[PDB]
């Protein structure tokens, strides 16, 4: 259950990505794919290879959809209504697959925010990463 | 797999007695019921709407003996299980795109099956062998991904 | 998400349990500890032999606890509400042998009950115990 | 583990530029922080009240540099890690009763601390070096668990 704090600090956090939210959406799934192979199962589709237009668009899509959510982070359920129901009906990604972009998404944001992310926010974010995922997976069944 | 000998009599005794075709309906129908998520690989198999519809599907119940019959087959190898299951493990990444969660999820659902099945033969013991085993399986078959 | 339909499932499958239940429990832990050796870290002080009364007192403990759960299906957030505190404050039993157990306790199901075991019974309870797991690790973090 | 010999280079080189008393602070204090349940086994550290206190408690980050400093070792090793960590996985079942998903919690906190310290030197190729050691010890030193 994300805290006060918790919903601060996100808000912190998210905030300094700014404008390079989907050039760190596209990164950290370029991080998933090389450290976990078998999330690739879901992307047979796609040119997965580097710099490749349909990770960036996709990379691009992630990053807005967790704006929304640090928006809108007392509802959250409200919010991602429509991913939610997308990934139980027609995406059907197994759950575990959200650990997994979770853990590169903070990779990332530690790559990249070395003054904002201390401890405490690094708790924060992979609390909020938690419930997005939670959310998501809400309809499965 | 490393099993003891009385884990691996107690796997091998069990077989025996199992209706290959009748336990792999079963299994997967109970995959597709109970982990809905993972009939997106089988939009060609017809209705799979009600738990009904899944357990009466003809082509779930002949997919499920396909299945059981190359468990089985593995059985029969249990010092080599990434070697029997190679070829199947590439055919399962690079052909058929299915995420190796699946495997794991199957060999819990088969468990369920077992214990349904065979009640208190099934003991405490005997599932943990079957737990190794399926384990085992599993990760043959996801041995080859990349 | 627990629909009437799961309630009702849960409902009777709990009801023939009856009795039972601190023997199912005590089964469920047997089955976990022998298919899961690691979750016996969590148990150093108890004696873990076949027929061990320490574990059928542990086992009474949680059928009772799920009893509980059941009769409170629609409340169990403040009806767990003690053992949440608990688990995350004193215990602190890593959230991912929640799922052992859960299955452990499926198979034991699974193992006494041929006839009300069905295909869709089976997932009523799977997703009951999830949602058991979930409120008992909700106040970790 | 099996790393391409690109891969031991690139993990070999970044590991040149570790503080690991340093680092081996940070990851731990970073444990008990995002991860309180793991806390469990430090009640005789004394105040673990607060990130602060947590972070700057002089029990864990000893601790922390003796973690990391027989990880560290074990990089020499890469090529016999089960063997390299045998008697520590027996130690952490039978004594220590640490359960080895924790190890498993220490790997992500750690790859987390070193992209937070080499920020755009720890790239998408050297994180998947990094996740295969990781996971590489964490297996290590579950072993030996019965
Ligand atoms: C934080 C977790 C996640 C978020 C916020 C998220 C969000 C999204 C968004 C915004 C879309 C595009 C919807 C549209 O185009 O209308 C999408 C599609 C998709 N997602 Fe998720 N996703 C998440 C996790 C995952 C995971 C873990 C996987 C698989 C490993 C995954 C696989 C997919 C796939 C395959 C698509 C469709 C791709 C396409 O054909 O364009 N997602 N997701
Ligand atoms: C015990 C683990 C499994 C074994 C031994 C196994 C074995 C097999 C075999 C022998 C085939 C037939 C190949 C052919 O002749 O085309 C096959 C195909 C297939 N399997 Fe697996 N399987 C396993 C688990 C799974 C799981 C868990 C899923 C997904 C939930 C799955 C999805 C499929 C699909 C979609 C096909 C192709 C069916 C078709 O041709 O439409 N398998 N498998
Ligand atoms: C369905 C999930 C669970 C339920 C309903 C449950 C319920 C309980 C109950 C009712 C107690 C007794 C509290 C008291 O002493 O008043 C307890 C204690 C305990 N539980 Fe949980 N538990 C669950 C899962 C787990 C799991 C998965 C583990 C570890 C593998 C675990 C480890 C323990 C331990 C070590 C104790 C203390 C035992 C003692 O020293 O007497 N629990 N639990
Ligand atoms: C990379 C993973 C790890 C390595 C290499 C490692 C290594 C070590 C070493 C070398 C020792 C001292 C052994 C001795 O006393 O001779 C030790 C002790 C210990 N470790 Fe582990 N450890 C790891 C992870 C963990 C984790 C994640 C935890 C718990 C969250 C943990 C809990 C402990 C405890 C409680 C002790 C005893 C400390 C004392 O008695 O002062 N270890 N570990």
């Amino acid at each position: 259950m994300l805290s006060p704090a918790d919903k601060t600090n996100v808000k912190a956090a998210w905030g300094k990505v700014g404008a390079h939210a989907g050039e760190y959406g596209a990164e950290a799934l370029e991080r998933m794919f090389l450290s976990f192979p078998t999330t690739k199962t879901y992307f047979p589709h796609f040119d997965l290879s580097h710099g490749s237009a349909q990770v960036k668009g996709h990379g691009k899509k992630v990053a807005d959809a967790l704006t929304n959510a640090v928006a809108h982070v007392d509802d959250m359920p409200n919010a991602l209504s429509a991913l939610s129901d997308l990934h139980a009906h027609k995406l059907r990604v197994d759950p575990v697959n959200f650990k997994l972009l979770s853990h590169c998404l903070l990779v990332t944001l530690a790559a990249h925010l070395p003054a904002e992310f201390t401890p405490a926010v690094h708790a924060s974010l992979d609390k909020f990463l938690a419930s997005v995922s939670t959310v998501l997976t809400s309809k499965y069944r | 797999v490393h099993l003891t000998p009385e884990e691996k009599s107690a796997v091998t005794a069990l077989w025996g007695k199992v209706n290959v075709d009748e336990v792999g309906g079963e299994a997967l129908g109970r995959l597709l019921v109970v982990y809905p998520w993972t009939q997106r690989f089988f939009e060609s198999f017809g209705d799979l709407s009600t738990p009904d519809a899944v357990m009466g599907n003809p082509k779930v119940k002949a997919h499920g003996k396909k299945v059981l019959g190359a468990f089985s087959d593995g059985l029969a190898h249990l010092d080599n299980l990434k070697g029997t299951f190679a070829t199947l493990s590439e055919l399962h990444c690079d052909k058929l795109h299915v995420d190796p969660e699946n495997f794991r999820l199957l060999g819990n659902v088969l468990v369920c099956v077992l214990a349904h099945h065979f009640g208190k033969e099934f003991t405490p013991p005997v599932q943990a062998a079957y737990q190794k085993v399926v384990a085992g399986v599993a990760n043959a078959l996801a041995h080859k991904y990349h």
